[PDB]
RNA sequence: AGGCGCGCAA
RNA sequence: CAAAACCGGUGGUUUGUUAGUAUUUAUGUCAUCAACAUGUCAAUGAAAUAUCAAUAACGAUGAAACUUAUGAUUAACAUAACAA
RNA sequence: CGGCGAGAAGGGAAGUGUGUUUCAAAGAA
RNA sequence: AACAGGUGCCAGGCCAACAAGAAUCCGAUCCGUGUAUUCCGUAC
RNA sequence: UGGGAGCGAAGAUAAUCUAAUAUGUAGCUCCGUUCAUGGAAAUCAAAAGAGCUUUCACUGAUUGUAUUUAUGAAACGUGAAAAAAAAAAAA
RNA sequence: UAGAUUUAUAUAAACGGCAAAAAAAAAAAAAAA
RNA sequence: UGUAACGGUACAAGCUGUAAACAAAGG
RNA sequence: CAUUGUGUUAUGGUUCUAUCGCAAACCAUUGAGAU
């Protein structure tokens, strides 16, 4: 069909990010203005943060319940609330990339989960729950769950969650750019310093002779000076 | 030229003894004022032999127009206000000043025009560098 | 928010932080005190002024 | 542009117009003379009243019709050389 | 028509399969109004004798 | 493809005819081209015959040329005075279209007339160009006078 | 496009296991050493590791590190013809995923006919090609507790590097002192253990690649370095107490050379061991049964009859003069060349 | 355009002591890097008369939108080298194949290469054996029925 | 990268 | 031949001043189904926190009123007043 | 002043003259 | 001149909690965010 | 969902009509869209070479199929975008 | 996130043969989705 | 999730659930 | 050149628009956090 071409580019114009950044040059003029914008129905249902009304919390223990990692267990490293996604330990390994330090050539860690997909687990019967917060007397909050009117376990502490975040280092590296010449990533203390001290003579100079060993002497910058 | 070339593997780039054995020449042959050789140094130094690296940045043309407000006082030492211009209005440029806007050509015009492309940017380079000045304030003087 | 939230006269504004360097600090105290200064002129002349007028 | 994959097939484009085979060609000719046969196996040109269908059957072979120029400045012709100047 | 390759010539019936979510090809990042999150379910006995 | 037909004769690629640069130090003046509006000459130009040559060479064409911008020929049978100016600060336009007419003056005495009739609107325009100047002049010295007070 | 068949199969990388909280057993439970899982004592129960014993008898191997991308039924019969080598095996299964009954587990169980057999066929690991992820699977055998030897490999490849270090060191004493008679030069050689690499005397390294000194002088290219000379166990000793060891001149380029033949050579000696054929000592197969074999891992090519219908009417005609006549062409010759095999 | 404060009054003020009182609007033109600085980014940043540009986005447009151009030396001189060698980048001016790129020198003729031309153009111009050298052309010589080449 | 044109004279 | 980020919070810009708007039923049909009813939530006014006084007249407020303010707006079309 | 050579499937395809070229119906993000 | 909203209609300086004019003159009948002139704020 | 899978028409062009076009389109059922499709050569090519897969422009409306109507993002190739192969014998 | 929060929307599928009544003794019993 | 039926609320195109517009001052 | 017509004006008739809204993208800042 002569038709699935035009519809690829149109339906790529729905997810391009229009107007892109475009560098000027000399005479050259961007094509952004030409190119057309994506559209969108503008009534739709408010954003929410689904996490707040779950109760759900970072350390928290949830199971997957759809997808290639139906059924495993893990704990809550990250929330996106304006996403409504979820990170679970050792869940959804699918981000894999060249290994920015030391170890194996490839690292692969877990990629977000939507908080529908997901779901808290009761303390005793280990199934999925809802969890209710509940205020005493003295304004104690208490996290209670449906199943068996357990109190939820305090969320596990962000010292023992931590873990480093190798694909972001991926990133910064790959933005600094190729690997530098071996040669050129050597310091040169010595001769850096001379080219500095010659930089410092060269940009505040304004233009005087160099200091030789016959007239090492010090020449005055000049000031602005005010019109009179 | 290759002082701004990134500092990869597939680029040619001289090392900083390098640089400074080209200056130690030129200086020696009385070159060192050499407009390319100080824009190397300059440019080597700006990224220390390009081994620090940052992501591209672009200094902003325009701004928007309900942007934020960054508060600083006016950081210029004492009794100091713009000049001001002599006057109110200068006359009109073809009304009246049509006279003023016209001169006879001599040999020493000829020879300006006739002065190179390469001349007249080093001019223009030595300028800005001579000119590139200051106000001082009461405890520098 | 302009379009969602309540009206304000002011946007979003930054006062510079000092510099830790003591000489610039100085110079930078020096800088603002001189602009107060030049507001509590103006404030003292225009009451000057308006006890002159009264008188 | 699209082109007549058909039409295409029966002429050729040269620098001195569009050229074709003659009908009766592959038919019957033994009451032909000699002269006749060697016209009828020869080539000739479109006519020039064939011409517009190209412009639409064929868009991507173009020829462009040079005719004689037509000139009426008096002072070209031939009774130009018996006038001691030109008008104007 | 899109000539069958190594790892695609093999397919189920639509409704008559063994299910294998491992292999079946999911996007977790979204939200699926098919398995009605809002719903809640009902848990069931983990173990049943004689009914 | 866009190819360009050309033409073959006697084992040549036709062209169009083309002459060289014959340089001359003086151009003699055209013979004015009025004269092709009459019937005669349209007729002798349009026919490329020998009696058409023949009468071309006895056709005496120098008395057609005039020696004087702003005085021609017109198939009228007359001379032609032309005389155009615009002057939009004084409000001035003129159009000369003076006719000095064969029949009632004479070929040649037309001819004169014509002339002497041009020369005289040239020299009119001179001094009237002089008259407008001293004119502003004064009309300047009277707004400086007015603005004095 | 449409649901999945066997030909798709996908797997994901496996994160290790970390318990960040030691006491928090909720979240992070601990592992079973039988079943390598996370405990759950609320719907699981405990596994003693011998269960398919009762199932498959005594005479049972488990198999364990059997790779992903595979069908069971597939591992099943590669796994029959391998073990096939030690007996006759009453039966094979691998363990289905839990979350993708077409793949494995990464378990299988292997039921013999003779205890001979097992306990023959649970002495070595069973290393897989790239195909299947180069994996070493480990045996256990469910009546006796005896498991495969998972360093064998490395551990010949350490014993390789001490018999060429002992080449050189021998060589260089040879160089050095001269011909030296066979039962002192032999107490200068030493090895490095596997795998810390601590000193010994050189006599594990020669029986594991060549079985004695003898074998060691004899083979190649130990017998382009050194010359025995005449002046079970006893007779070895006693035979060796009666000879000079001569060195064959040579330079270091061609010394070099050398070593590094010896170490392809003993390379290839330990590949073969490991790669012994599976036909060893059986009868021959019918054309049918090789047909047969080969099916389990290719399909023949589709019939070209069916295959033409393929060339679409948009740029061919089908059923066309000259591609037929080219078919023809080449069935002509394809027949010829058999006839001149045959011939 | 290198300014030692960041206040808006001040540049005012400067724009006017150099343009008047009655400037409609301006575009200044600098390179970027040693040619302005962040004051003067900061100070022209509320002055809707004015527009900063870099040399690279210089228009027509620009030109005649803005009714005063203010260009550094630096700018200008950047402007005009880039309009000089713009023909060569988009290559409307001829090359020569050589190593430096620059004109080689033009060879001498081999002499007598044309005079059996002459001399056969000599003898033709005789011109009274007029259908007889027609003859031998058309003997001689064929038209070609290719649109390319000869 | 590619496209069109590229004297029939000398 | 010149020049050389991730998760929360807070605002702004663009989409979009250049584009459009979509949630409730009156009415048809056996049903599938079809289909922009009725100006606006809103007297007028910027303000009713300017409609007060009052049988009537003169008054009050208002820029404009018991009214070209106590709903506005062509033509066709409806009625009158004035004119030779 | 470089020497008889470092385990390359006996199978697929390519003109039917295959002396030659290419591939291995067998594996991961 | 998009130096946004509101204030009787077109307001950078009247309100809008952080800058800056109750600026002056001229307006049929009320008002003016309007015309003309001018001062001031602005890393908004 | 002019993306992918299955089944699968007529009004319209052919100046009737058939093929072909429309079109593998509409309706119907099923996937649910870059965390996707697909995929690391028993490939393509010439006797030189390229190097999984994918996107854009050119080659070109060319060589093709249809042989009254039309269809044709062909193959090799060229200039770009993106770049990847395979952490992994146990611990 | 102080509490409370009726009824309908035919749901053991947070799940697995298909097939009426979200899943029905074997067989009869039949399929391009 | 979304929608609706009844009920309460100015007997309603709004709000809301028999606690039907409000608890924020508890051993 | 009518009181059965016309000219001029007046009164009716008459279309109904008062933003109850404004990222899922990008820019700039700022906490926690990593290096």
């Amino acid at each position: 069909s002569r038709y699935v071409k035009v519809y690829r580019k149109v339906m790529n114009l729905q997810r391009r990010k229009t107007p892109l950044p475009w560098t000027p040059t000399f005479l050259e003029f961007s094509k952004e203005p030409s190119v057309p914008f994506p559209v969108r129905e503008k009534l739709q249902p408010a954003p929410i943060d689904l996490s707040y009304y779950l109760n759900m919390e970072v350390g928290d223990l949830v199971e997957v319940l759809h997808g290639p990692d139906c059924g495993r267990q893990g704990v809550v490293l990250s929330i996106s609330k304006k996403r409504n996604t979820v990170v679970v330990d050792g869940c959804n390994m699918k981000k894999s990339f060249w290994n920015p330090g030391v170890g194996a050539s490839l690292v692969t860690q877990e990629m977000p989960i939507h908080i529908t997909n997901v779901a808290l687990l009761d303390p005793v019967v280990k199934r999925p729950t809802r969890v209710k917060r509940r205020f005493m007397m003295n304004g104690e909050c208490v996290r209670i769950s449906k199943l068996s009117g357990s109190a939820m376990p305090e969320p596990v502490s962000t010292s023992a969650l931590r873990q480093p975040n190798l694909y972001q280092e991926y990133l910064r590296q790959k933005a600094l750019g190729p690997p530098l010449k071996a040669s050129y990533a050597r310091p040169d203390p010595l001769h850096l310093k001379i080219l500095q001290r010659l930089a410092r003579h060269i940009s505040w100079g304004q233009g005087s002779p160099l200091p030789t060993a016959e007239n090492p002497r010090v020449n005055s910058p000049e000031p602005m000076a005010l019109r009179r | 030229a290759a002082v701004n070339r990134p500092a990869t593997r597939s680029y040619k780039r001289p090392l900083a003894h390098q640089l400074v054995e080209l200056h130690d020449l030129m200086r020696e042959r009385n070159l060192e004022q050499n407009k390319a050789l100080e824009q190397a140094v300059l440019r080597f130094v700006a990224d220390d032999g390009g081994c620090k690296r940052r992501p591209r940045e672009v200094k902003p043309l325009l701004y928007q127009r309900n942007r934020r407000y960054i508060s600083c006082p006016d950081l210029i030492p004492d009794g100091i206000e713009p000049a001001r211009p002599c006057a109110e209005a200068l006359p009109d440029v073809f009304m009246e000043r049509q006279a003023s806007l016209v001169r006879a050509c001599t040999p020493e015009d000829l020879a300006r025009q006739e002065l190179p492309f390469a001349v007249q940017a080093e001019t223009a380079y030595r300028r800005k560098r001579e000119n590139f000045r200051r106000l001082q304030r009461n405890k520098r003087f | 928010r302009r379009r969602t939230g309540m009206q304000r006269k002011s946007g979003e504004i930054h006062h510079v932080a000092p510099p830790r360097d003591p000489v610039l600090r100085e110079l930078f105290a020096a800088a603002i005190q001189r602009e107060k200064d030049e507001k509590r002129n103006r404030e003292r002349r225009a009451q000057e002024d308006a006890a002159a007028a009264e008188k | 542009k699209k082109n007549h994959s058909k039409v295409i097939q029966r002429f050729k484009l040269t620098r001195f117009g569009w050229q074709r085979l003659r009908s009766g060609r592959n038919g019957e000719k033994e009451n032909l003379t000699h002269k006749q046969l060697k016209r009828t196996m020869g080539y000739t040109f479109v006519s020039r009243d064939d011409l517009w269908k190209f412009r639409f059957q064929l868009p991507s072979h173009i020829l462009r019709l040079r005719d004689a120029p037509i000139n009426r400045n008096p002072n070209i012709r031939k009774i130009r050389r018996s006038l001691p100047s030109y008008f104007g | 028509y899109t000539p069958p390759s190594k790892r695609t010539w093999s397919k189920q019936h639509n409704k008559i399969f063994t299910p294998r979510p491992l292999s079946e090809r999911f996007s977790p990042h979204k939200l699926h109004p098919e398995f009605e999150w809002w719903r809640e379910r009902t848990v069931q006995p983990s173990a049943l004798f004689m009914g | 493809q866009r190819v360009v037909q050309k033409r073959r004769h006697q084992m040549r690629i036709l062209h169009p005819a083309q002459t060289a640069y014959v340089p001359v130090e003086q151009r003699p003046p055209p013979i004015p081209h009025s004269l092709t509006a009459s019937s005669t000459v349209k007729r002798l130009l349009n026919n490329n015959t020998v009696a058409a040559k023949e009468a071309a060479k006895r056709i005496n064409w120098g008395a057609y040329i005039s020696h004087q911008r702003g005085v021609r020929w017109h198939p009228q049978g007359a001379w032609r005075v032309q005389f155009s100016r615009r002057n939009h600060e004084r409000n001035f336009f003129v159009r000369c279209e003076c006719y000095f007419r064969v029949g009632t003056y004479g070929f040649q005495m037309a001819k004169d007339l014509a002339i002497r009739y041009r020369q005289r609107l040239e020299k009119e325009w001179e001094e009237l160009q002089e008259q407008w100047t001293k004119l502003d002049i004064l009309e300047a010295e009277q707004r400086a006078k007015y603005k004095e007070k | 496009a449409c649901r999945p068949g066997a030909t798709r199969m996908k797997w994901y990388f496996q994160k290790p296991y970390v318990r960040r909280v030691k006491s928090d057993f909720f979240r992070f439970p601990l592992l079973s050493q039988v079943t390598k899982q996370k405990i759950d004592w609320q719907y699981h129960h405990p596994r003693s590791g011998y269960e398919a014993a009762c199932i498959f008898g005594p005479n049972t191997l488990e198999v364990t590190n059997l790779p992903m991308g595979k069908t069971c039924e597939y591992l099943q019969e590669r796994l029959w013809r391998f073990f096939g080598k030690f007996g006759i095996v009453e039966q094979v299964r691998v363990l289905p995923h839990e979350r993708d009954p077409y793949q494995t587990c990464g378990t299988a169980y292997v039921c013999f006919r003779s205890r001979m057999a097992s306990l023959r066929a649970v002495r070595l690991p069973v290393h897989l090609p790239a195909s299947l992820h180069n994996r070493v699977l480990h045996l256990r055998h469910l009546g006796t507790d005896r498991t495969s030897d998972d360093l064998f490999y490395f551990r010949r490849q350490q014993a390789i590097s001490n018999l060429v270090a002992i080449a050189q060191q021998l060589y260089a004493y040879l160089e050095e002192r001269g011909p030296l008679p066979a039962h002192r030069a032999l107490r200068l050689l030493f090895e490095r253990s596997y795998p810390r690499l601590a000193w010994r005397q050189a006599g594990f390294s020669v029986r594991t690649c060549c079985g004695s000194w003898l074998g060691f002088f004899s083979r190649s290219p130990f017998n382009e370095l050194f010359y025995l000379a005449r002046e079970t166990d006893r007779e070895e000793n006693a035979m060796l107490e009666k000879m000079v060891i001569f060195p064959h001149l040579l330079s270091r380029e061609k010394l070099q050379a050398l070593l590094l033949r010896a170490g392809r050579l003993l390379q290839m000696d330990l590949q073969n061991e490991l790669s012994v054929h599976w036909r060893t000592d059986r009868p021959p197969l019918p054309d049918w049964t090789q047909k047969q074999i080969q099916l389990w891992q290719h399909q023949d090519p589709l019939p070209e009859e069916l295959q033409i219908w393929s060339r679409t009417k948009d740029y061919y005609k089908i059923h066309e003069e000259r591609f037929l006549f080219k078919l023809k062409l080449k069935k002509e010759r394809a027949q010829a060349k058999q006839e001149m095999k045959q011939q | 355009f290198n300014l030692q404060s960041h206040k808006t009054k001040h540049c005012v003020r400067h724009l006017r002591r150099l343009l008047g009182r009655k400037c409609p609007s301006a575009l200044l033109v600098h390179e970027g890097t040693t040619d302005v600085n962040d004051n003067f980014r900061y100070a022209t940043a509320h002055i809707l008369a004015v527009r900063r540009e870099n040399v690279e986005g210089i228009n027509v447009y620009n030109l005649l939108k803005y009714r005063q151009l203010v260009i550094t030396e630096k700018a200008l001189l950047k402007l005009i080298y880039n309009i000089q060698t713009y023909p060569e980048k988009r290559g409307w001016l001829p090359k020569y194949a050589t190593p430096d790129g620059k004109p080689a020198p033009a060879p001498e003729k081999v002499e007598g290469w044309d005079r059996e031309w002459r001399q056969m153009k000599e003898r033709e111009r005789n011109a009274k054996f007029s259908k007889a050298l027609l003859r031998e052309r058309i003997l001689k010589w064929k038209w070609s029925d290719e649109t390319k080449g000869a």
